[PDB]
């Protein structure tokens, strides 16, 4: 390539000893000068790049011979004829580029010699045939000729012929010679390059681009003109190229440097246009550009938005589904693509009308049944595309309801893979999740366990069903049991590990139903029976923790719902409340081996029962024997001590127990221990004595003797102050 | 002892009107006066005498208008078509500078003094004092060009050429009859491209063709070079030509002056490929000199 | 700063935390967090494991798993704190069984609660705490439940007390001190 590096060193010389003569006045032998330099482009033997930087070189070197020539003609030095003068020499590069130099000022300067002129260069420019040279003078003509072209808002000085006709057919006959040639680019030169003039393509493109920016500065090609003219001129000379990456960039050139309003009325034309493309064109790109910018004046303010007589949507998937059927060998992302843009642009355009997303996502239900494609799993790039395009709908809509509300959105889930259809589908629960959901109909109660039904066959479920109550609280007086009762069957369907979850809370969702009909006491006449109903609605969801073999969460289930039996005061609650201690009593004694639980169990089955004063004394009274049956059923000591003691609060005889307690503390063999039971005796005794009475004088006296006789830790002290501080509230002084 | 007496010829318009100037032998650049058929020559010759005390005698004393014509270099065939004689004196003598007034009516001039290599028509004033032994001869050469206004018709040279599965184009001569400051506008019509071309080039080219009949010696030369294409076209491309033929100086076609010379040119259309061959075209084209003029207007 | 709550019933009774609370409490301005009980599910838990890090949970009458203390005890600085729940005692809410449980265990401070309604009082120089329901969860024995958290200030034998109680639609705030005898 040093070629290139001797070129520019003879294009100096000649470049200095031009401006040599230009300084001295000398003219016409500084053009020779000139003359011997711009036989340097004669030669084809430089890379496109090499080329263009010294076509660079040499058009920032004819501009000081340009200014030259400037200030002799616009100060009247004028020298005349230069229009001929140019051509006597031999070679046809140095001739032309002094023909455009004499031309451009003869266009200054003679207002009335402009559209003559112009509609001879251009045609002379084929004064040569080869590809490369024939690229850069035009651009170099364009750069000459760059704000010369008329215009409406043009300064009267009214010999001047030619306007912004003259300039729209000047410059596609521009756009002509460049994309005609720059498919010449393609088949130039040697063979075994191709890859080098289609990058070289790639390159020298940017060239041809700026003919096109000089159609957007054109203020005078309206929304008529272009669509009629300029458009369709373009488009004339974008159906010719016949070649996939000369058709590539233009488009988005198109695109992207005309304004929106003049692709706003374009749909049906260009589109139809990009339908005449080629297969190798990079059809996405063009529309992504499309959507992008038509998008982007869809959302900008300042304007009267979007014409009333535009239904975007219609046409659009008219013309999709076209550029789709003219397309041949196409991978499945492109169609996905599409689609999702249709999904984007119907949700952003058409924001309050969901029945239009609706049938564009219908359409792509009916797009891939009729594709012959089977179950989609990760590994390809269309389980992102199709991901993708699903995630658009449920994060556009602002409230999620209307993602809820969708009929058609169930067939879309069934085609994914396990691990993605697991993913999309805890997500989708999680938008109704972690944004707060209000009542839900009982539409959304179907789809909520359709929604279900896609995900079962973790805790997610628990939050789910956490706020179920909630999302399913509902203030109808009947209704809210049969909403718990689709969740006691369907969610009964999914299986047995989650519903020890769902069922505790379901169930005191019935509980809060249950004394929701307490404050309907008044206002139902009912309520006596449906909370029989509930309260066996509760029991058959016991039984189902009763099949899932759960113990001790029934255990407390049914505690409550004896407190809610013996609260509301519905008709026969209390052997309602029999029944459920009766279950509650049974359920304890027959499996739990371990103590704690079982001590758990019968202190708050006591300390309810002291409160439920509902159970008469002919109930009471056995029940109260039966949980002194339950203490005595028990392995350790000092625990059954406790439950007798609590039991002498059920009388409330109560000291019958008291003297049981004292003798169940006599059998146990660390003192240390039993030393506080015998104070958790005595201030025992002080809470019934206070509400029997002597007993407690001799036992102070008893302890006194039984608390020195050992050895001491750090625990001693603890209970000595302790007695200490016990007789300080004795000491009631 | 020097000359006896130099022969002086002053024109009696010897001012008028400007010259034109023609290249001669040697690149020598020459300037006579320019004359045209029809136009009367007048002068004064100064016979100016030189030596004092000594006298010349002589057998007369002449001017001659003669318009010849020489070829190749010999003097055994000088043939004078033009020869008018003015008689300035009789035998006698020559003591002084004597001024004799010559004036030949309306001098016939029906051929453009032209020169070629082995062609020189000239036009000059020959003074021949006839001495005893040696005649003092003085030539004062004068240019005369050929006039004629714009042809009548001046068609449209529109021809097929090319080679056979080759190349066929069309080129188009918008006239055949052109003058020396005309311009040739045309176009070449591409039909067939199927070489790699290297350019296209319009070469004017002279055939000088001289003698009388079989004696002929045609000296051809290519006096332009006109460049207007470069590379290997396609289907569907227009070519107009464009060339000013002014940077040229060219001479009229003469058909055949006196059947002895003629002068004839010929645009060549000569096409080059990648390999270096050349393809050629002969077309005949008329030139001739039109007018000094006041350039302005057209009909 | 430490935070005091129970009787949660997180998944249970109610849907969650009442909002207003719940931009109340932000992580990073209190050093210790307490709790009483009823979490009913990991959430209020990790939900704690947000707000802070010195976190101490003691088993209500309606939590799962085993791994958390019944009972727990701190002796931070200079006071002695007691941690139970509530549901331990004799018609819960008598005056005289919880003046025992402190003589029990000898602190200087108490939590318990299982009533779902807040109280908070000093007695025998000792002082007790029952923040209640922090999520308003419905109880048997009482039918309205307000939510009620509680915040503590412990500086040198001296704490400050800030519990906040939802009555309407408004947090509405009481304030106790203590000092250590």
């Amino acid at each position: 390539e040093k070629l290139l590096d001797e070129a520019i060193q003879a294009v100096k010389v000649q470049s200095f000893q031009m401006k040599r003569c230009l300084d001295k006045n000398k003219l016409m032998d500084a053009l020779k000068h000139a003359s011997n330099m711009l036989g340097e482009l004669r030669t084809s033997m430089l890379s496109p790049k090499s080329y263009y930087e010294l076509y660079m070189a040499i058009s920032d070197e004819l501009h000081y011979l340009e200014v030259y020539l400037t200030d002799e003609f616009a100060k009247g030095r004028k020298v005349a004829d230069l229009y001929e003068l140019v051509q006597y020499a031999g070679n046809i590069i140095p001739r032309l580029y002094l023909l455009i130099t004499v031309g451009v000022v003869y266009v200054k300067s003679f207002p009335q010699s402009r559209k003559d002129i112009l509609k001879d260069l251009v045609e002379m420019c084929r004064g040569v045939q080869h590809p490369l040279r024939g690229l850069f003078l035009r651009n170099y003509l364009l750069q000459c000729t760059r704000n010369i072209l008329p215009d409406e808002g043009e300064p009267t000085d009214e010999e001047t012929t030619g306007d912004i006709s003259d300039s729209m057919d000047f410059v596609l006959l521009n756009f002509a010679e460049m994309n005609k040639l720059w498919v010449r680019m393609q088949h130039q030169g040697h063979s075994r390059d191709r890859e080098k003039r289609e990058r070289e393509r790639q390159e020298l493109r940017i060239l041809v681009g700026t003919n096109l920016v000089r159609l957007s500065q054109l203020e005078g090609v309206n929304v008529e003109r272009y669509k009629q003219i300029v458009l369709t001129g373009i488009l004339e000379q974008v159906v010719n190229c016949r070649d996939a990456l000369a058709q590539e960039y233009l488009m988005e050139c198109i695109i992207q440097v005309f304004p929106d309003e003049f692709h706003l009325q374009t749909l049906n034309p260009f589109l139809r246009a990009c339908a005449e493309l080629h297969q190798n064109v990079n059809v996405k790109n063009i529309i992504i550009a499309l959507i992008d910018r038509l998008a982007l004046f869809a959302h900008r303010e300042d304007g009267p938005g979007i014409p009333a007589e535009i239904k975007l949507f219609d046409i659009f998937s008219q013309q999709v589904a076209t550029v789709i059927q003219s397309r041949q060998d196409m991978p499945s992302e492109d169609v996905v693509s599409l689609q999702v843009s249709l999904i984007n642009l119907a949700m952003k355009c058409y924001p309050d009308r969901v029945d239009y997303v609706d049938k564009v996502l219908e359409t792509t239900v009916e797009i891939f049944n009729k594709l012959n494609l089977e179950h989609i799993a990760t590994s390809s790039a269309v389980s992102k595309e199709l991901t993708r395009l699903l995630k658009i709908p449920v994060d556009t809509y602002n409230n999620i309801l209307t993602v809820l509300k969708l009929k058609h959105f169930h067939p879309l889930f069934e085609y994914f893979d396990y691990e993605s259809r697991k993913s999309m589908s805890c997500y989708v629960l999680s938008n109704v999740l972690d944004y707060n959901t209000e009542i839900v109909s009982q539409d959304q109660v179907d789809s909520i366990m359709n929604l279900v039904s896609t995900l079962i066959q973790f805790a997610d479920e628990q939050s789910l069903v956490g706020r179920f109550i909630h999302l399913l609280r509902s203030d109808d007086p009947d209704q809210q049991y049969l909403i718990l009762n689709t969740a006691r069957k369907h969610f009964g369907a999914g299986g047995n590990q989650r519903i020890r979850f769902t069922l505790p809370p379901l169930v005191f969702a019935a509980y809060q139903l249950a004394f929701r009909y307490k404050e309907n006491s008044q206002m139902d006449d009912k309520w006596e029976k449906k909370c029989q109903k509930i309260f066996s609605f509760a029991h058959q969801t016991i039984s189902a923790l009763i099949k899932a073999e759960l113990a001790e969460l029934p255990l407390r289930l049914f505690l409550q719902g004896a407190l809610a039996a013996g609260e509301i005061g519905f008709e026969n609650h209390e052997t309602v409340a029999y029944e459920f201690m009766s279950q509650a009593f049974s359920l304890y004694e027959d499996e739990i081996s371990d103590s704690k639980a079982q001590l758990a169990a019968i202190t708050l089955i006591i300390g309810t029962f002291e409160r439920m004063k509902c159970f008469s004394e002919e109930n009471h009274e056995p029940l109260r024997t039966q949980c002194a049956l339950a203490a005595s059923k028990l392995l350790k000591k000092p625990d059954q001590g406790r439950a007798v003691s609590t039991c002498a609060h059920l009388f409330w005889r109560v000291m019958e127990c008291l003297k049981k307690a004292l003798k169940i503390a006599n059998q146990c063999m660390d003192p240390s221990l039993q030393v506080q039971l015998f104070i958790e005796i005595l201030n025992r005794y002080i809470y019934f004595y206070e509400k029997t009475i002597q007993v407690l004088n001799q036992l102070i006296q008893k302890i006194r003797e039984d608390l020195p006789n050992l050895e001491s830790s750090e625990e001693t002290e603890q209970i000595n102050k302790h007695f200490h501080n016990t007789l300080e509230h004795l000491r009631s002084r | 002892f020097g000359p006896i007496c130099e022969i002086d010829v002053a024109l009696n318009d010897g001012e008028t009107r400007k010259m034109a100037e023609m290249k001669t032998e040697d690149g020598k650049v020459e300037k006579h006066y320019l004359f045209y058929d029809g136009e009367s020559v007048s002068g004064k010759v100064n016979l100016a005498f030189k030596q004092p005390g000594k006298r010349l005698e002589h057998q007369g004393i002449r001017i001659e208008f003669v318009g010849q014509i020489e070829l190749f270099n010999d003097k055994s065939n000088t043939h004078e078509f033009v020869n008018l004689v003015k008689e300035l004196a009789l035998p006698g003598e020559l003591t002084q500078s004597r001024s004799y007034d010559f004036e030949f009516m309306q001098v016939e001039k029906p051929y453009e003094s032209y020169i070629g290599a082995n062609v020189r028509l000239r036009y000059f004033l020959k003074v021949t004092i006839v001495r005893r032994l040696t005649d003092l001869v003085k030539e004062y050469d004068l240019i005369v060009h050929q006039l004629a206004t714009y042809p009548d018709v001046n068609n449209s040279i529109k021809m097929e050429v090319g080679i056979e599965d080759c190349l066929h184009i069309e080129f188009e001569y918008n006239k055949s009859k052109y003058h020396l400051k005309d311009v040739i506008v045309g176009k070449i019509y591409f039909l067939l491209v199927r070489i790699k071309i290297q350019h296209m080039e319009l070469q004017l080219i002279k055939k000088e063709i001289t003698g009388i009949g079989p004696s002929t010696t045609t000296e051809t030369e290519t006096i332009a070079k006109y460049e207007i294409m470069d590379g290997a076209p396609v289907k569907g491309e227009s070519i107009p030509i464009r060339l000013f033929l002014a940077g040229y100086d060219p001479t009229p076609t003469m058909r055949d002056v006196n059947k002895k010379f003629s002068v004839r040119y010929f645009l060549n259309l000569v096409l080059v490929d990648e390999e270096d061959r050349r393809y050629f075209k002969q077309q005949e084209i008329i030139l001739w000199r039109k007018a000094p003029e006041k350039l302005r207007k057209q009909r | 700063l430490v935070l005091v709550l129970g009787d949660l019933h997180i998944p249970h009774r109610c849907n969650s935390l009442p909002a207003k609370f719940k931009k109340l409490l932000v992580p990073g301005k209190i050093q210790h967090i307490l709790c009483t009980g009823n979490l009913c599910t990991k959430e209020s838990y990790d939900y704690l494991k947000t707000l802070a890090g010195d976190v101490h949970i003691v088993r209500g009458d309606f939590d799962e798993n085993l791994n958390y203390p019944e009972q727990k005890v701190v002796t931070v600085g200079q006071f002695k704190i007691g941690l139970i729940h509530g549901h331990q005692v004799i018609p819960w809410g008598d005056m005289a069984s919880l003046a025992l449980l402190q003589r029990q265990f000898d602190v200087d401070i108490l939590i318990s609660g299982h009533t779902h309604k807040f109280e908070a009082f000093e007695h025998e120089n000792k002082f007790y705490i029952n923040p209640g329901s922090a999520t308003g969860a419905y109880n048997a024995l009482e039918t309205n439940i307000i939510p009620s958290f509680v915040l503590m200030d412990i500086q040198a034998s001296t704490v400050v007390t800030y519990v906040y109680q939802l009555i309407g639609d408004d947090v509405k705030v009481e304030r106790i001190e203590y000092k250590k005898s």
